[PDB]
């Protein structure tokens, strides 16, 4: 659960890097199937499931904005994300265990981009939120 | 991987009494309920929308036995499970596309089932050696995910 | 979030099975430490780390009473077990990934002793439960 | 495990440039802080409830240098890791009562702090080899655990 501190902490950093929210996702989405090339199972219908390609990069945007929507509705990611929950749970039935991996590559990519803003303090807060974003996604899975 | 002898009797034993047509359907059917994302592939098996429509799916019955037997070889190939499962893995990876996290989720459904069938016979002991065999197959099961 | 139905299912189950909680608790830790020896780190205070030791059974009892209280607080798991969060996090400093471990365990023990009660249906809605249970307990960590 | 040359080189590169004196302290600092339960064995290194307490503590900085430098040995013993760390594994297990999962937590934080160090040179492929390493080594620190 994200305290207040957190909301601020998070929110107050989204501020900084929201402009790079596009590029951040194509890079996090790339580091996902490089180091963890078994998450490529869901993407297997994309001829170019390879680092920073048309699909992978284009998708990058509609996942980071997905992280945008979340960051806004942080006070209620379950209500705010519920539509995604249908999406990943009743459509592209994505094993929840994979969201951790993605987060993981989203922290790393933001470090390598904003090594000064992404502090430990914005680490624990961002981390909590990320887990936050995962559970909501796993709202209607089962 | 290493392997005690007592890991070998218990494990060997566990396939002597194991009801294959009992727990087989009882564990995949149990997989797709506690972890319904696992129905991601079996989509053609028929009706699976609600719980007993899964316990009421004969195909999962069938296949669940399939699965069960699929750990046969491993019992044979204990010191060569990966080399032995290499092509199973590769199949589930490139043809099937199954997310390898699910492998590990069926195991806990196989475990658990056996657990109510053996009752006071599925000791810590046996759970230890039982898990410490499925957690090797799964591995191998994943080993060819490139 | 526990469905209304999940709530009803956790309550049934612990109706038929709360009878024998200490037996469960005991066989549960017994299994955690023997099947997950990376957990003896927290029980190091003792000499007594024998599967079924005396010190290991009082604690079994100690461990399910919190369960019993979880069912009793199944509307708010966060709030309800706040105290238990305080001990684990900062007194005990229990790595939260050890929650998922005693949970598969309690579910294995639960499966040994009550095969008729532990339907898949009972099984699912109780996984959903202790997982939130596990998450309720990570509340005071950070 | 089995390494390729690129993975050989990559761990050659990274570890040759490592400013252990920065990264070292930090990666323990950020882990203490983002993973407070790992402050189980650092308690008497001073007070640690605050950001400034940790980052500004020398019993951790100079401690994070140990750990990092402990990585040294694996880069040179590139195929003997498990063998090599079995005294690091036995120690941390039967001498300090550490929770092996805490290895990957810290490993993890070693990648965030390093990745903030290296930035774009640190591609996915770069990440891949470094987390392979720590994974390899981490499995080697969790062996003597019984
Ligand atoms: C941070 C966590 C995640 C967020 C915010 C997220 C969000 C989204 C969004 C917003 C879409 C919409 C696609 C569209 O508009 O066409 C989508 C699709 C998708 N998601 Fe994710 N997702 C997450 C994690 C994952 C993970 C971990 C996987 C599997 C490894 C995954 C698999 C997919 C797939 C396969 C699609 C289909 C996109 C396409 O076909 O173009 N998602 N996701
Ligand atoms: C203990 C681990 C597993 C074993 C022993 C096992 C066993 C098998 C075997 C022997 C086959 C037949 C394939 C062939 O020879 O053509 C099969 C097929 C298949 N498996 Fe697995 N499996 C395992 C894990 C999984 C899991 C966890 C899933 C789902 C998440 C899965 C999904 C499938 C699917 C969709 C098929 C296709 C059926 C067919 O083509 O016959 N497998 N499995
Ligand atoms: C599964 C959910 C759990 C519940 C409901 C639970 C509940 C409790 C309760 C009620 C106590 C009593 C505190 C006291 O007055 O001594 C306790 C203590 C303790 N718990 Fe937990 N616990 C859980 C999981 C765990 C796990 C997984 C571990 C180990 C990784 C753990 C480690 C401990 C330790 C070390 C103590 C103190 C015992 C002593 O020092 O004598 N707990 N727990
Ligand atoms: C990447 C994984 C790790 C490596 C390579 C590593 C390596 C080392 C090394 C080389 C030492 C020096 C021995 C000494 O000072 O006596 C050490 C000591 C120690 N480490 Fe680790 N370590 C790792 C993870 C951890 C973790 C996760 C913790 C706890 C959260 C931890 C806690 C300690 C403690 C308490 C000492 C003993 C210091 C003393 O006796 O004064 N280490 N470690």
């Amino acid at each position: 659960s994200l305290s207040d501190k957190d909301k601020a902490a998070v929110r107050a950093l989204w501020s900084k890097i929201g402009k790079s929210a596009d590029a951040i996702g194509n890079d996090a989405l790339s580091r996902m199937i490089v180091v963890y090339p078994q998450t490529k199972t869901y993407f297997s219908h994309w001829p170019d499931v390879t680092p920073g390609s048309p699909h992978i990069k284009a998708h990058g945007k509609k996942v980071m904005g997905g992280i945008a929507l979340a960051v806004s509705k942080i006070d209620d990611l379950k209500t705010g994300l519920m539509e995604l929950s249908e999406q990943h749970a009743y459509k592209l039935r994505v094993d929840p265990a994979n969201f951790k991996i993605l987060n993981h590559c989203i922290l790393v990519v933001i470090s390598t981009m904003f090594p000064k803003e992404f502090t430990p303090e914005a680490h624990v807060s961002l981390d909590k939120f990320l887990s936050g974003v995962a559970l909501a996604l796993a709202e209607r899975y089962r | 991987v290493e392997w005690t002898d007592k890991e070998r009797s218990i494990i060997s034993d566990i396939f002597s009494h194991m009801d294959y047509d009992d727990i087989g359907p009882k564990a995949l059917s149990r997989c797709l309920i506690v972890y319904p994302w696992t129905q991601r592939h079996f989509s053609g098996f028929g009706n699976l929308y609600n719980a007993e429509a899964i316990i009421g799916n004969a195909n999962v019955a069938a296949h669940g036995i399939k699965v069960l037997h699929g750990l046969d070889r491993g019992v044979k190939n204990m010191d060569n499970i990966a080399a032995t499962y290499a092509d199973l893995s590769t199949l589930h990876s490139e043809k099937l596309h199954v997310d390898p996290d699910n492998f590990k989720l069926l195991s806990d459904c196989i475990t658990i089932v056996l657990a109510a069938k053996m009752g006071h016979a599925f000791t810590a002991e046996t759970q230890g050696a039982f898990q410490k065999f499925l957690a090797v197959v799964v591995s191998a099961l994943g080993k060819q995910y490139h």
